[PDB]
RNA sequence: CGCGGGGUGGAGCAGCCUGGUAGCUCGUCGGGCUCAUAACCCGAAGGUCGUCGGUUCAAAUCCGGCCCCCGCAACCA
RNA sequence: CUUUAAUGUUUGAUGUUCUAACGUUGACCCGUAAUCCGGGUUGCGGACAGUGUCUGGUGGGUAGUUUGACUGGGGCGGUC
RNA sequence: AAUUCCUUGUCGGGUAAGUUCCGACCUGCACGAAUGGCGUAAUGAUGGCCAGGCUGUCUCCACCCGAGACUCAGUGAAAUUGAACUCGCUGUGAAGAUGCAGUGUACCCGCGGCAAGACGGAAAGACCCCGUGAACCUUUACUAUAGCUUGACACUGAACA
RNA sequence: GCUCGCCGGAAGACCAAGGGUUCCUGUCCAACGUUAAUCGGGGCAGGGUGAGUCGACCCCUAAGGCGAGGCCGAAAGGCGUAGUCGAUGGGAAACAGGUUAAUAUUCCUGUACUUGGUGUUACUGCGAAGGGGGGACGGAGAAGGCUAUGUUGGCCGGGCGACGGUUGUCCCGGUUUAAGCGUGUAGGCUGGUUUUCCAGGCAAAUCCGGAAAAUCAAGGCUGAGGCGUGAUGACGAGGCACUACGGUGCUGAAGCAACAAAUGCCCUGCUUCCAGGAAAAGCCUCUAAGCAUCAGGUAACAUCAAAUCGUACCCCAAACCGACACAGGUGGUCAGGUAGAGAAUACCAAGGCGCUUGAGAGAACUCGGGUGAAGGAACUAGGCAAAAUGGUGCCGUAACUUCGGGAGAAGGCACGCUGAUAUGUAGGUGAGGUCCCUCGCGGAUGGAGCUGAAAUCAGUCGAAGAUACCAGCUGGCUGCAACUGUUUAUUAAAAACACAGCACUGUGCAAACACGAAAGUGGACGUAUACGGUGUGACGCCUGCCCGGUGCCGGAAGGUUAAU
RNA sequence: AGGACCGAACCGACUAAUGUCGAAAAAUUAGCGGAUGACUUGUGGCUGGGGGUGAAAGGCCAAUCAAACCGGGAGAUAGCU
């Protein structure tokens, strides 16, 4: 069976990378939420 | 021509092809080729605006001349090439000055004739001249809407417009559909009917043909679920709801024509 | 076997709704026209209103029972 | 009073013509090494078209809801 | 008949025997011409039926081969579970009793199997019903409504007839 | 260490992707391992990943993302021009051998090549955001010529044998060698050279395109492999010196031929068909503004530079994805011998494993299999399942038919080995020598050697010769659907969908419709032989009557009627 | 030439048995269909929630779909248990 999650560093980045998040109003808003809650792995990249 | 095939295999039975031994067997003229990116009915907004479109053998847009601005320069037709964009056939004209250029192929004209344009230009197939310099009654293809616009009428494998009336600064045409519309006099067109009239009898045969042709399967409404098509529903072929499009729009008889900016040009509705 | 509707000259249907008064076409009978029949024309007869019982001044009609006939229902576990 | 008369008067109804608003997904030029956009000449249109407020109609394309109860189980029937 | 309720209709074929199958009969409850009708070679992991081949499907099972099952060694779960000193029977009982009444029977405890019961385990039954529950779907239910369309004013002018 | 069994189109060896120290050495065994554990992908300490040439980075674009201004929108924001990102593609350059406890096309040895800076020198018109060429291209087919690789022979080295024979036409192993440079072949493409002129290429052009002359014949372009050279160097069987007895230091023979032959290469070819098969830069060529003393450009030579990151291991799995050391899933490459059509299949090679519980017992019952007396579907919802059929060649083969089918219809017969035909045939490949020569990788002839079908004849073996693995069950009546195909991931694969074909109807271009407040896109860089919608669903015969009701289209007299 | 035929790789999923607190939250074993195309597949884009996509099942959209997931209205409401 071909289980759902297929690994792809590149795809994962353009989709959920810092610069990916930082691109839009919502993404910048999303990060602001993580910052206040004090999450450590803010985005996922490198 | 109307060539028949043999029933060696199913699907290969009903096939009948328009195969011509006149069309150039080589590759086209390079300086007149551009890529055309296909999109399966998808607009810039990502969605699918027109259904059924997708797939298909890759193509390359062959640039064609429509306005035929260059006038008074005699040219000879070099060869007759095949284009997968039009239902017509394109000719690789060769102007006297060396400017090679494509034009739509008129009736049985062949590779080697000499055709020109202008106002001096004589009344011969493939020739181009303003219709106000063209006799009433003769039939012309590749008709231009506005002076300098280019030519947008009857240019699909066999279509041909016939000049009808000399209305001062206007001329009136009987369109292939049957509708008759006054167009501006000063416009230009090309004598004779568009070649490849036999294109009518091209029968594909196997379903596959349509696929590489570029069209996708069509799903009838009454087979869908009510939640999708207005017809929909039924415990097996139930109906009786005034046939409409998949937008509730009445089909099978419904005038959608509403421009109001162009009623002035159309004399009599299509027959 | 429940519910809806009807039964009227020899045949098929009106009038029944609101009680008094039953009509139409065909069929029959007699005459004429024709050599004879059909056709056509003239004139006349023919009804218990499914049956019995109620209410009423009086019942084909409005109410009830029974009989017959037609249609529909008679499902969900 | 009935409905008639000619002139002005208050406008209307369409029909023709013109252009100066407006449209131009027509031509050429400039910004500009630019099929976007704007500006400028010329042509076609032309007070229509198209847009906003108001308004009749259409309008299961779309949305929110209604669609009773008793009942010798519920429905159908009958009923209140 | 993929359609015929009455019906396994009736006649014939196939059978020793045929509610299916095959060919006809029209009495079509309630086929039928593009929501197509009647055919049709070829194709079909298609439905039904017949014959031949072939055989443990079977008559009616027998033997053998291996992997478990079984014993010894190590490791070591799970659903479930009011408490149990947890028998049969006739009756009684919230109406099907291991537990009540009467009577019979039964030394205490393990192991390998078998599933009749413990209204056995599992999932606050999906069937039924109810609630002035919800959800989508329908239309000539209601009330609105995007869009389409009509007209009036503004954008919006000028001369004649 | 010795046997044994299994894979071997892998259960082997390389990479991507992804993991992220699992690699290797020492060392410990509490917890992890479905058992013990000295062992381990476990803990702990240490070590290990060297690049001008592989890759990334970089130059250049596709789909698509973003987007100065700009158009548009209650805000947010949407789309999009100039541009600028974006490889799954194009673009410069290395091969062989040796070496570690683990790294190597990176380190050492030999032998090269590539792109630029600068300079010396002999010379010379250079020059873009510009024009042209080039890049630059589909499917299928057919062989032709080769190489990988293999087989056999010759040669060299070793052996002559645990039980009968074995100096022999006998047995085991080796029999290797790259890129680059020279050479320019099999074969493919295209006729070249000079002169004059030109409304063509947004300017210009000696370049390209076109038009004529004249002239000459072949020129030129592309291109596997083979033969030299690289290389009197390396590898090299096995001895020789020492064994820390794991290995190491030295040494070192033969080193050629014939044939078979790829799905690899020539071939980003040729033939052919239709469905008509990227872009851009690098690269070459030609000019504009400008610069001519130069600057720049071409060629030889010298000198210098090639930075930064990745590089260990796993990579059809114990490390990736599945909660686990999970019978599952995961793209590309190399792919030997015998038999065989074959990458099937069986036994083996190199190489890798025995699947992380075992030892007995030999009951029922369960699972996977083997065989079965006579009968042979009586079982049963149903021949479900099993068994059975199975290959090559030749003969032979119906109804119906759209004339291709049905058809491998059905049904049969012959298949091993040995010799002869023929001390191996037909066929294939083909050296010697001779003749010629426009002289080399040449043109003919000639035929040794080597490889080797298919068939006939006779004899013989067994029960059985397509013996194993492998490998159609066949036929008849009939409904439905034309047909290959698609579909309910995870109980439904069908008669359901689609389908070519047909009909109706809409739409004259700023098209109808569609997404979208809008702009703008798709439709279509198409224009009625086009496109959208609907309904039947190949082909053949054919498609009747009804406009009452609903809906749709045409009409305008009157009634009625909104805002005003 | 062929949506041509037999048949591995490859893709698929008809039948039967095993499993059904599994080896495994859909596989194994033996058979099976297509296997030059309407084929299949790697890498990367694009479409999105009454919206997308759909050879159409009301199938699928991260094991979740007749309206996903997460946060928030929100201690929704519950004549019922
Ligand atoms: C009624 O048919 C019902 C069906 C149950 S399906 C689990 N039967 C109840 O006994």
């Amino acid at each position: 069976m071909k289980r759902t999650f297929q690994p792809s560093v590149l795809k994962r980045n353009r989709s959920h990378g810092f610069r990916a998040r930082m691109a839009t109003k919502n993404g910048r808003q999303v990060l602001a939420r993580r910052r206040a809650k004090g999450r450590a792995r803010l985005t996922v990249s490198k | 021509a109307v060539v028949k095939c043999k029933p060696t295999s199913p699907g290969r039975r009903h096939v009948v092809k328009v195969v011509n031994p006149e069309l150039h067997k080589g590759k086209p003229f390079a300086p007149l080729l551009e890529k055309n990116s296909k999109s399966g009915g998808r607009n810039n907004n990502g969605r699918i605006t027109t259904r059924h479109i997708g797939g298909g053998h890759k193509q390359a847009y062959r640039i064609v001349d429509f306005k035929r601005n260059k006038d008074g320069i005699p040219a000879v037709v070099e060869r007759l090439e095949y284009d997968p964009n039009r239902s017509a056939n394109i000719a690789l004209v060769l102007y006297k000055d060396g400017e090679r250029r494509y034009i739509l192929a008129p009736k049985g004209l062949k590779a080697g004739d000499q055709i020109q344009s202008g106002v001096d230009a004589a009344i011969k197939p493939g020739n181009t001249l303003p219709m106000r310099n063209i006799p009433v009654g003769s039939t012309v293809h590749n008709v231009e809407m506005k002076p300098g616009k280019g030519g947008q009428l009857a240019r699909s494998a066999g279509t041909y417009v016939q000049i009808v009336a000399r209305d001062g600064a206007y001329v009136t045409l009987r369109l292939r559909s049957g509708e008759m519309r006054k167009v501006e006099a000063d416009c230009r067109a090309t004598l004779g009917e568009v070649g490849n009239a036999e294109h009518m009898l091209r029968v594909l045969g196997k379903a596959g043909a349509a696929r590489w042709r570029g069209v996708r399967p069509t799903v009838r409404g009454t087979a869908m679920n009510p939640v999708d098509h207005p017809h929909g529903g039924g415990e097996g072929r139930n109906f009786g709801k005034h046939p409409v499009t998949p937008w509730g729009v009445q089909t099978k008889g419904k005038k959608t024509r509403s421009n109001k900016r162009t009623d002035k040009f159309i004399v009599r509705r299509r027959s």
